Formats: C-alpha cells, structure tokens, sequence
C-alpha cells in the first residue's frame, strides 16, 4: 500500500 | 474507532475502506516506494512523486512469476509528514489470494520528524507457497490483494488497497 501515489 | 486488534485477526479482504481520507490528520504522504529482491539486488518496482481519482488508495502491481519463489524482499519508503507530532507510525499489512491469508506483516516506523522527508525500510519474509498456489496464483491475476493499515497511537489514519498479478 506503500506504492499509492495520488 | 479501529484499532489493531480491529485488523490483525480478519480472514478477508475487506470490502471497502475502513476510513477516509480526511482521517489522515498527520498529512501523511508517500512519496517514494521501492521493493528489491534481497538474494539479487534486483529492483523489482520503482515508483517516485514527480484521472486516476482513487490512485491515492488503489495500486496495481506487475510482477512476474520468478517473484513468487523469492524468499526476502526489502521495501524502502519515503513519505513526509505535517507538523502534527507522530507517536507510533505503525502498518498492518495483510496479503490474501482468494480471500485465503497468505501472511499479514506488522511493521513499525522509526522516529517520525513532523514537517519532513522520513525514511524506513519494511523486510518481508514470505510464506511458504504450495505448488498449487503458486500456479494458482500465476493463472488468476488480481485475485492477490493486499489491505495496509495505518496507525498512529494505535489509531487507524490510513487503509490503502493493492492487487497483484503475476503473468509477467
Ligand atoms: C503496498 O503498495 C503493498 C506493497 C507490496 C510490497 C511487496 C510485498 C510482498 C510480500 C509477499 C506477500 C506474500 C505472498 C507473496
């Protein structure tokens, strides 16, 4: 979940 | 309220987010996510901050089938943090194929800096994978997926979601 980036 | 004890016991994905943004008060954000095969030093992802609306919350990784038989993987992030004190950064983080539990990974944070870069690097050591699953898993992209939760003071701030396909 780390990986999100808006 | 959801506290740890909330998530570290669930036998499934869940079926929707358990808070919303606006319950990230700490103005937590990561801008860095790196994953890399710790018997290789191969980089297996990569991604940096430079529609897409849920892109804060929902990821979608590639891998390929060599992935499923590694035994270590190093996960480096780098996020900042507003000016608000944060006590006990802390992420669940649970992996399902099918709604079956493959392994959930508690990891704490360092010492968080308010209003500053932060850096940690979370050591996965994966579970043992049958053959069954294994192929399994190669044959039905998307049908791995993980739940992350955040807490700070033992207080749920963030859930962001990833699926997992294998087909290389
Ligand atoms: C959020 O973006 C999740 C980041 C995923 C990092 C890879 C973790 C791999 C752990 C293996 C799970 C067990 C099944 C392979």
């Amino acid at each position: 979940g780390c990986g999100c980036s808006s | 309220p959801i506290g740890p004890e909330d998530v570290l016991g669930l036998q499934r994905i869940t079926g929707d987010y358990l808070c919303s943004p606006e319950e990230n008060i700490y103005k937590i954000d990561f801008v860095r996510f790196k994953i890399r095969d710790m018997d290789s030093g191969t980089v297996l992802f990569e991604i940096k901050k430079p529609k897409d609306p849920n892109a804060g919350r929902f990821v979608r990784y590639q891998f390929t089938p060599a992935f499923l038989r590694l035994r270590q993987v190093g996960a480096t992030v780098e996020f900042t943090v507003g000016d608000k004190p944060v006590n006990n950064f802390r992420m669940i983080e649970r992996h399902y194929f099918r709604n079956q539990l493959l392994k959930s990974f508690d990891f704490h944070f360092g010492f968080c800096i308010p209003s500053s870069k932060n850096t940690c690097e979370h050591i996965y050591d994966f579970p043992p994978l049958s053959e069954e699953l294994i192929s399994e898993m190669i044959r039905h992209p998307y049908e791995t997926q993980s739940d992350s939760f955040y807490f700070v003071d033992d207080r749920l701030v963030m859930h962001n979601k990833a699926d997992y396909s294998y087909s290389g």
